[PDB]
């Protein structure tokens, strides 16, 4: 479905934790 | 522990379609994929680069060019240090808009980022419908370095990241 | 505001997210 | 390293406390803002059972409609469910039958589940006594306890009697 379902805020929320999350990653990742 | 002496803050901007993740995926993982997946809101790659001896971190964030996506993408316009507008050799409407990216640059960005102008895929010149005269004039016109690159024959990508973070080191050195 | 972005847009943050979170506790506690 | 990894999950109507009842478990910290749950989450605690190391893999699932499509997939590979209503809310604990009608359409017929009567410790707003928790869970043949997640009342007790339950049904192997 093509159907517009979650607002700005919501998509948002999610990709800045992705992000942060990435970052958080790739530090621990090089701490070896 | 620090595994860079500075880190700076890349954006990349442009209409959907005119290669920004591709010339990113060249830069940092030295490769190029054919097949379209357009970008959702932003996201960013790493790659650590030597400039006058000093390590340099670039991070590199790829925004959408999707108009769904405007208000997400121009959030990350204010902590940016360089900006690299990407143009399609190939499109010209993609070409066209490379003045209202500008505006948005002026808008939303810090009045002395460091900007550069791309125009990318420029191995399809059979294709091309951006003259590259014309797209220094633009250049010119708004005093912005030029390159033509592309991701896929690995033209001008390591030379526009290595030339936009020697002009943002050498503004922060002489300040 | 207002719903724009579809259940496959959401979604596909929302299972990179948890991967990356599930990458992360890994490498954390890989630090034995 | 561990010796099982047990997926749970917390399912029930938005507003009810099943982050806040995540965040006592795994962070024994509990705060007042409502920060709304999209789509899914999950936090992973590791416990000690009978000399097993046991993971327990904790999803959290948004309790709107419009996240539904989103949550039911989490659904097929439970081990463990915690439906929960918030004492306070006669609706979300109405709603209870029906979040055990998804289990029973998207779960295994075996899956362990427990139900949870959360913010027990707001009782000058109290819609639905303890009573009829016991007797609805005791009609499914389900185990019930009362919880707050801002008092830190039986929070640890139902996962570890969830996970114990478990266990003993997976060691009759
Ligand atoms: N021939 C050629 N094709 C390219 C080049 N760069 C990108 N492409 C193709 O152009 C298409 C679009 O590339 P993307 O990098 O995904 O475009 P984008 O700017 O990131 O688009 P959005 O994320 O939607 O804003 C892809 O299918 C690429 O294969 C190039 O340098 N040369
Ligand atoms: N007084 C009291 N408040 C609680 C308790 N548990 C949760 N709350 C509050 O109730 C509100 C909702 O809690 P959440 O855990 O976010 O609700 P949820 O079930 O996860 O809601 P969704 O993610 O939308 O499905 C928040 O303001 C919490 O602080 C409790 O045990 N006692
Ligand atoms: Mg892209
Ligand atoms: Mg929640």
């Amino acid at each position: 479905h093509n159907r517009p379902r979650f607002t700005l805020q919501e998509l948002r929320d999610v990709l800045q934790e992705r992000n942060k999350l990435k970052s958080q990653l790739l530090v621990v990742q090089e701490e070896l | 522990a620090k595994t860079y002496d500075y880190l700076f803050k890349l954006l990349l901007i442009g209409d959907s379609g005119v290669g920004k993740t591709c010339v990113l995926f060249r830069f940092s993982e030295d490769a190029f994929n054919s097949t379209f997946i357009s970008t959702i809101g932003i996201d960013f790659k790493i790659r650590t680069i030597e400039l006058d001896g000093k390590r340099i971190k670039l991070q590199i964030w790829d925004t959408a060019g999707l108009e769904r996506f405007r208000t997400i993408t121009t959030a990350y316009y204010r902590g940016a240090m360089g900006i690299m507008l990407v143009y399609d050799i190939t499109n010209e409407k993609s070409f066209d808009n490379i003045r209202n990216w500008i505006r948005n640059i002026e808008e939303h960005a810090s009045a002395d980022v460091e900007k550069m102008i791309l125009g990318n895929k420029c191995d399809v010149n059979d294709k091309r419908q951006v003259s590259k005269e014309r797209g220094e004039k633009l250049a010119l016109d708004y005093g912005i370095k030029f390159m033509e690159t592309s991701a896929k024959a690995n033209i001008n990508v390591e030379n526009a990241f290595f030339t936009l973070a020697r002009d943002i080191k050498a503004k922060m050195d002489k300040k």
